[PDB]
């Protein structure tokens, strides 16, 4: 799902995953590697290309809580209501009312 | 022709673990020791990737 560097904004973006443990992330992704034939160690035209692997949460339950990382500005003296964004697996599977 | 062989073996539950053949007897088998040859569409051979 492409998008573009607002002036104000920089990318925000999710990926539905419907998949297995192991993920891996990049973009400016017209590739993996430039076009490695050869380099035979006379120079590399590298640009820069931000690739990230991830792993998953190891929850036979499947049943866990996602909370994004407020790495922002932050004034002291305050509160900070975190955001928190979760889910249950299967329901409850019996469960209570709390 | 018929390849059942996923990209990963999308082996969902507790773990995941990789693709192998079976080892067993089939009613193709049955007829193939019994020794003649048919024909039918049915599902007579085990879906071998
Ligand atoms: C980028 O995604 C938007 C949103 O769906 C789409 O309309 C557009 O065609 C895409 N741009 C490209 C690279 O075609
Ligand atoms: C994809 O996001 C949806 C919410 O839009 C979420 O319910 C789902 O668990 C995510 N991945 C999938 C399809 O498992």
């Amino acid at each position: 799902s492409n998008a573009t560097t607002d002036e104000h904004g920089l990318v925000q973006f999710s990926i539905n995953t419907t998949n297995v443990m192991g993920t891996s992330l990049t973009v400016r992704v017209n590739y993996k590697d430039r076009s490695p034939c050869y380099g035979y160690q006379w120079v590399s035209e590298e640009h820069e290309e931000a690739h990230h692997t991830a792993y998953l949460v190891f929850s036979p339950s499947k049943s866990f809580v996602h909370l994004e990382p407020m790495s922002h500005e932050l004034p002291c003296g305050h509160t900070q209501t975190v955001q928190a964004h979760y889910i249950l697996n299967g329901g409850t599977l019996l469960g209570l009312k709390k | 022709e018929d390849c059942i062989n996923r990209h990963n073996v999308y082996i969902n539950g507790i773990t995941y673990t990789p693709v192998s053949s079976t080892n067993e007897k089939d009613m193709y088998s049955f007829l193939e020791d019994m020794g003649l040859k048919a024909f039918t569409n049915s599902k007579i051979r085990k879906p071998k990737m």
